[PDB]
Protein backbone atom coordinates (compact mmCIF):
# COMPACT_ATOMS: atom_id res chain seq x y z
CA UNK A 1 0.00 0.00 0.00
CA UNK A 2 0.61 3.44 0.09
CA UNK A 3 0.93 4.88 3.56
CA UNK A 4 5.23 6.46 1.27
CA UNK A 5 4.63 3.11 -0.66
CA UNK A 6 5.29 0.02 0.82
CA UNK A 7 5.16 -3.22 -0.57
CA UNK A 8 1.75 -5.36 0.29
CA UNK A 9 2.58 -6.62 3.89
CA UNK A 10 3.18 -11.57 3.29
CA UNK A 11 1.22 -11.63 6.55
CA UNK A 12 -1.51 -9.53 5.55
CA UNK A 13 -1.36 -11.52 2.21
CA UNK A 14 -1.87 -14.83 3.96
CA UNK A 15 -4.69 -13.32 6.59
CA UNK A 16 -6.31 -12.59 3.70
CA UNK A 17 -5.75 -15.80 1.92
CA UNK A 18 -6.67 -17.68 4.93
CA UNK A 19 -10.35 -15.80 5.25
CA UNK A 20 -10.71 -16.95 1.37
CA UNK A 21 -10.09 -20.74 1.95
CA UNK A 22 -12.41 -20.81 5.18
CA UNK A 23 -15.29 -18.70 4.29
CA UNK A 24 -15.09 -19.15 0.21
CA UNK A 25 -17.07 -16.23 -0.95
CA UNK A 26 -19.87 -16.64 1.51
CA UNK A 27 -20.65 -12.86 2.75
CA UNK A 28 -18.17 -12.48 5.14
CA UNK A 29 -15.68 -12.48 2.53
CA UNK A 30 -16.50 -8.66 1.75
CA UNK A 31 -15.91 -6.81 5.10
CA UNK A 32 -12.46 -9.05 5.62
CA UNK A 33 -11.52 -8.07 2.27
CA UNK A 34 -12.28 -4.14 2.74
CA UNK A 35 -10.48 -3.78 6.43
CA UNK A 36 -7.29 -6.35 4.71
CA UNK A 37 -6.77 -3.75 1.57
CA UNK A 38 -6.66 -0.11 2.73
CA UNK A 39 -4.68 2.37 1.07
CA UNK A 40 -4.04 -0.35 -1.31
CA UNK A 41 -2.61 0.34 -4.67
CA UNK A 42 -3.92 -1.48 -7.74
CA UNK A 43 -1.16 -3.58 -7.69
CA UNK A 44 -1.77 -4.61 -4.20
CA UNK A 45 -5.61 -5.47 -5.06
CA UNK A 46 -4.06 -7.86 -7.88
CA UNK A 47 -1.85 -9.52 -6.01
CA UNK A 48 -4.99 -9.93 -3.38
CA UNK A 49 -6.88 -11.36 -5.93
CA UNK A 50 -4.01 -13.49 -7.59
CA UNK A 51 -3.48 -15.14 -4.45
CA UNK A 52 -6.83 -16.61 -4.66
CA UNK A 53 -5.88 -20.41 -5.49
CA UNK A 54 -8.22 -21.90 -7.05
CA UNK A 55 -12.45 -20.56 -6.98
CA UNK A 56 -11.88 -20.26 -10.99
CA UNK A 57 -15.46 -19.42 -11.46
CA UNK A 58 -15.80 -16.81 -8.43
CA UNK A 59 -12.70 -15.63 -10.23
CA UNK A 60 -14.06 -15.48 -14.10
CA UNK A 61 -17.38 -13.70 -13.14
CA UNK A 62 -15.15 -10.94 -10.69
CA UNK A 63 -12.91 -10.73 -14.19
CA UNK A 64 -16.23 -10.27 -15.83
CA UNK A 65 -17.91 -7.54 -13.45
CA UNK A 66 -14.25 -5.59 -13.28
CA UNK A 67 -14.25 -5.40 -17.41
CA UNK A 68 -18.00 -4.14 -17.15
CA UNK A 69 -16.87 -1.23 -14.93
CA UNK A 70 -13.60 -0.38 -16.64
CA UNK A 71 -16.02 -0.35 -20.43
CA UNK A 72 -18.23 2.02 -18.32
CA UNK A 73 -15.34 3.90 -17.27
CA UNK A 74 -14.21 4.31 -20.81
CA UNK A 75 -17.41 5.32 -22.04
CA UNK A 76 -17.70 7.72 -19.47
CA UNK A 77 -14.18 9.36 -19.56
CA UNK A 78 -13.01 9.32 -23.10
CA UNK A 79 -9.16 9.11 -23.43
CA UNK A 80 -9.56 12.49 -25.08
CA UNK A 81 -6.01 14.13 -26.33
CA UNK A 82 -4.18 17.20 -24.36
CA UNK A 83 -2.19 19.28 -24.03
CA UNK A 84 -3.15 19.91 -20.12
CA UNK A 85 -2.98 23.05 -18.39
CA UNK A 86 0.62 23.11 -16.25
CA UNK A 87 1.06 20.56 -13.09
CA UNK A 88 -1.98 18.70 -14.30
CA UNK A 89 -1.91 14.97 -15.27
CA UNK A 90 -3.45 12.69 -17.62
CA UNK A 91 -5.93 10.30 -16.57
CA UNK A 92 -6.56 6.73 -16.03
CA UNK A 93 -7.93 5.02 -18.48
CA UNK A 94 -10.26 1.88 -16.99
CA UNK A 95 -7.56 -0.50 -17.86
CA UNK A 96 -5.06 1.71 -15.57
CA UNK A 97 -7.45 1.86 -12.89
CA UNK A 98 -7.78 -2.34 -12.87
CA UNK A 99 -3.73 -2.27 -12.81
CA UNK A 100 -3.71 -4.11 -16.43
CA UNK A 101 -2.10 -1.47 -18.37
CA UNK A 102 -0.34 1.06 -15.37
CA UNK A 103 3.05 0.74 -13.89
CA UNK A 104 3.44 0.92 -10.07
CA UNK A 105 4.78 4.09 -10.74
CA UNK A 106 1.72 5.72 -12.29
CA UNK A 107 -0.83 4.76 -9.94
CA UNK A 108 1.41 6.19 -7.24
CA UNK A 109 1.53 9.30 -9.67
CA UNK A 110 -2.30 9.21 -9.70
CA UNK A 111 -2.70 8.28 -6.18
CA UNK A 112 -0.26 10.99 -4.45
CA UNK A 113 -1.18 14.13 -7.15
CA UNK A 114 -2.97 17.14 -5.87
CA UNK A 115 -6.17 16.35 -6.53
CA UNK A 116 -5.76 12.59 -6.12
CA UNK A 117 -6.93 10.32 -8.29
CA UNK A 118 -7.88 7.67 -6.11
CA UNK A 119 -6.88 4.61 -8.84
CA UNK A 120 -6.89 2.25 -5.62
CA UNK A 121 -10.21 3.30 -3.93
CA UNK A 122 -11.53 3.45 -7.35
CA UNK A 123 -10.39 -0.30 -8.24
CA UNK A 124 -11.55 -1.68 -4.89
CA UNK A 125 -14.79 -0.46 -5.03
CA UNK A 126 -15.14 -2.35 -8.39
CA UNK A 127 -13.60 -5.68 -6.84
CA UNK A 128 -16.43 -4.98 -4.08
CA UNK A 129 -18.98 -4.81 -6.47
CA UNK A 130 -18.17 -8.00 -8.03
CA UNK A 131 -17.80 -9.67 -4.95
CA UNK A 132 -21.45 -8.90 -4.07
CA UNK A 133 -22.32 -10.79 -7.14
CA UNK A 134 -20.43 -13.58 -6.37
CA UNK A 135 -21.93 -14.24 -2.83
CA UNK A 136 -25.07 -14.74 -5.01
CA UNK B 1 11.29 25.95 -48.78
CA UNK B 2 9.18 25.25 -45.77
CA UNK B 3 5.52 24.81 -47.24
CA UNK B 4 2.91 26.81 -46.31
CA UNK B 5 -0.51 26.04 -45.00
CA UNK B 6 -3.39 27.97 -45.07
CA UNK B 7 -7.33 27.51 -43.53
CA UNK B 8 -10.26 29.24 -43.65
CA UNK B 9 -12.20 29.60 -40.81
CA UNK B 10 -15.90 29.81 -40.50
CA UNK B 11 -18.33 30.23 -37.22
CA UNK B 12 -21.76 28.64 -37.80
CA UNK B 13 -21.16 28.79 -41.35
CA UNK B 14 -19.94 32.35 -41.88
CA UNK B 15 -16.48 33.17 -42.88
CA UNK B 16 -14.36 34.55 -40.09
CA UNK B 17 -11.15 34.78 -41.89
CA UNK B 18 -7.64 33.18 -43.29
CA UNK B 19 -5.06 31.78 -40.79
CA UNK B 20 -1.67 30.77 -42.64
CA UNK B 21 0.46 28.31 -41.12
CA UNK B 22 4.71 27.88 -42.10
CA UNK B 23 5.81 24.30 -41.51
CA UNK B 24 9.12 23.71 -40.31
CA UNK B 25 9.46 20.82 -42.47
CA UNK B 26 13.74 21.56 -42.14
CA UNK B 27 13.66 20.32 -38.75
CA UNK B 28 10.62 18.16 -38.68
CA UNK B 29 9.89 16.70 -41.71
CA UNK B 30 7.81 13.39 -40.68
CA UNK B 31 5.31 15.81 -38.48
CA UNK B 32 5.21 18.93 -41.31
CA UNK B 33 4.29 16.43 -44.05
CA UNK B 34 1.25 14.80 -42.39
CA UNK B 35 -0.13 18.43 -41.58
CA UNK B 36 0.86 19.67 -45.49
CA UNK B 37 -1.39 16.08 -46.38
CA UNK B 38 -4.03 16.67 -43.85
CA UNK B 39 -4.38 19.96 -45.17
CA UNK B 40 -4.46 19.32 -49.19
CA UNK B 41 -7.44 16.48 -48.54
CA UNK B 42 -4.56 14.43 -51.00
CA UNK B 43 -4.74 11.09 -48.98
CA UNK B 44 -8.67 11.10 -49.83
CA UNK B 45 -9.10 12.99 -46.00
CA UNK B 46 -8.44 15.53 -43.65
CA UNK B 47 -9.37 18.77 -42.23
CA UNK B 48 -11.98 20.28 -44.54
CA UNK B 49 -14.89 20.46 -42.61
CA UNK B 50 -13.34 19.17 -39.17
CA UNK B 51 -14.00 21.44 -36.35
CA UNK B 52 -11.88 23.12 -33.19
CA UNK B 53 -13.53 21.25 -30.42
CA UNK B 54 -11.70 23.03 -27.47
CA UNK B 55 -10.51 26.41 -27.24
CA UNK B 56 -9.43 27.55 -24.15
CA UNK B 57 -8.83 31.55 -24.23
CA UNK B 58 -4.58 32.86 -23.16
CA UNK B 59 -4.23 28.99 -23.47
CA UNK B 60 -4.81 27.21 -27.07
CA UNK B 61 -7.03 26.42 -30.26
CA UNK B 62 -6.92 22.34 -30.80
CA UNK B 63 -8.87 20.93 -33.68
CA UNK B 64 -7.81 18.15 -36.38
CA UNK B 65 -10.37 15.36 -35.24
CA UNK B 66 -12.21 15.05 -38.95
CA UNK B 67 -13.91 12.22 -37.29
CA UNK B 68 -15.74 13.71 -34.56
CA UNK B 69 -16.23 17.37 -33.21
CA UNK B 70 -14.24 16.39 -30.17
CA UNK B 71 -11.07 15.35 -28.74
CA UNK B 72 -10.88 11.53 -29.41
CA UNK B 73 -10.26 10.94 -33.12
CA UNK B 74 -8.50 11.31 -36.08
CA UNK B 75 -5.42 9.14 -37.83
CA UNK B 76 -2.33 10.79 -39.20
CA UNK B 77 -1.57 9.47 -43.15
CA UNK B 78 1.04 6.93 -41.90
CA UNK B 79 -1.44 4.71 -39.74
CA UNK B 80 -3.60 5.98 -36.47
CA UNK B 81 -0.62 7.24 -34.73
CA UNK B 82 3.22 8.10 -34.99
CA UNK B 83 5.94 8.68 -32.84
CA UNK B 84 7.30 11.94 -31.33
CA UNK B 85 9.61 13.21 -34.15
CA UNK B 86 11.36 15.56 -32.37
CA UNK B 87 10.89 17.65 -29.33
CA UNK B 88 13.82 20.48 -31.00
CA UNK B 89 11.38 23.41 -31.51
CA UNK B 90 10.00 25.05 -28.05
CA UNK B 91 6.18 26.86 -27.02
CA UNK B 92 8.09 30.25 -27.57
CA UNK B 93 4.78 32.17 -27.75
CA UNK B 94 1.49 32.87 -29.82
CA UNK B 95 1.11 31.84 -33.13
CA UNK B 96 3.16 27.88 -32.00
CA UNK B 97 1.24 25.28 -33.98
CA UNK B 98 1.82 21.41 -31.85
CA UNK B 99 0.38 18.54 -31.83
CA UNK B 100 -1.80 16.90 -29.76
CA UNK B 101 -1.51 13.44 -28.02
CA UNK B 102 -2.76 11.43 -25.65
CA UNK B 103 1.18 10.98 -24.23
CA UNK B 104 4.00 9.25 -25.61
CA UNK B 105 4.14 8.56 -29.65
CA UNK B 106 0.03 9.03 -30.01
CA UNK B 107 0.22 11.56 -32.46
CA UNK B 108 -2.30 11.15 -35.19
CA UNK B 109 -4.01 14.46 -37.08
CA UNK B 110 -5.11 16.65 -33.90
CA UNK B 111 -2.82 20.16 -33.35
CA UNK B 112 -3.13 23.14 -31.28
CA UNK B 113 -2.26 26.43 -31.71
CA UNK B 114 -0.82 28.62 -28.74
CA UNK B 115 -2.25 32.10 -27.77
CA UNK B 116 0.55 32.42 -25.37
CA UNK B 117 3.94 30.70 -23.86
CA UNK B 118 3.77 27.36 -22.89
CA UNK B 119 7.09 26.44 -21.95
CA UNK B 120 5.18 23.55 -19.95
CA UNK B 121 4.54 21.67 -22.71
CA UNK B 122 8.25 21.69 -24.00
CA UNK B 123 8.96 18.17 -24.49
CA UNK B 124 5.93 16.84 -24.20
CA UNK B 125 4.30 17.79 -27.69
CA UNK B 126 5.88 18.00 -31.24
CA UNK B 127 6.45 21.51 -32.32
CA UNK B 128 5.79 22.01 -36.18
CA UNK B 129 5.06 24.85 -37.32
CA UNK B 130 3.99 28.93 -36.71
CA UNK B 131 1.00 31.04 -37.48
CA UNK B 132 2.18 33.41 -40.80
CA UNK B 133 -0.68 35.74 -41.29
CA UNK B 134 -4.00 35.75 -39.50
CA UNK B 135 -3.33 35.67 -35.98
CA UNK B 136 -5.84 38.36 -35.77
CA UNK B 137 -8.09 35.19 -36.76
CA UNK B 138 -6.85 33.02 -33.93
CA UNK B 139 -7.65 35.75 -31.33
CA UNK B 140 -10.91 36.37 -32.57
CA UNK B 141 -11.70 32.27 -32.09
CA UNK B 142 -11.05 32.61 -28.64
CA UNK B 143 -14.03 34.55 -28.23
CA UNK B 144 -15.95 31.69 -29.00
CA UNK B 145 -14.01 29.34 -25.95
CA UNK B 146 -14.52 29.15 -22.54
CA UNK B 147 -12.03 28.37 -19.39
CA UNK B 148 -13.07 24.89 -20.02
CA UNK B 149 -12.30 24.73 -23.57
CA UNK B 150 -16.13 24.44 -24.64
CA UNK B 151 -16.79 26.31 -27.88
CA UNK B 152 -20.42 28.20 -27.57
CA UNK B 153 -20.67 28.35 -31.52
CA UNK B 154 -19.04 25.49 -34.31
CA UNK B 155 -16.03 26.88 -35.25
CA UNK B 156 -14.74 25.20 -38.51
CA UNK B 157 -12.22 24.74 -40.71
CA UNK B 158 -14.37 25.48 -43.65
CA UNK B 159 -11.70 25.26 -46.59
CA UNK B 160 -7.66 24.39 -46.14
CA UNK B 161 -4.97 23.66 -48.89
CA UNK B 162 -1.22 24.42 -49.68
CA UNK B 163 -0.39 27.87 -50.57
CA UNK B 164 3.48 27.13 -51.43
Amino acid sequence: PIVVHQAISPRTLNAWVKVVEEKAFSPEVIPMFSALSEGATPQDLNTMLNTVGGHQAAMQMLKETINEEAAEWDRTHPPAMGPLPPGQIREPTGSDIAGTTSTLQEQIGWMTHNPPIPVGEIYKRWIILGLNKIVR
Amino acid sequence: VNPTVFFDIAVDGEPLGRVSFELFADKVPKTAENFRALSTGEKGFGYKGSCFHRIIPGFMCQGGNFTHCNGTGGKSIYGEKFEDENFILKHTGPGILSMANAGPNTNGSQFFICTAKTEWLDGKHVVFGKVKEGMNIVEAMERFGSRNGKTSKKITIADCGQLE
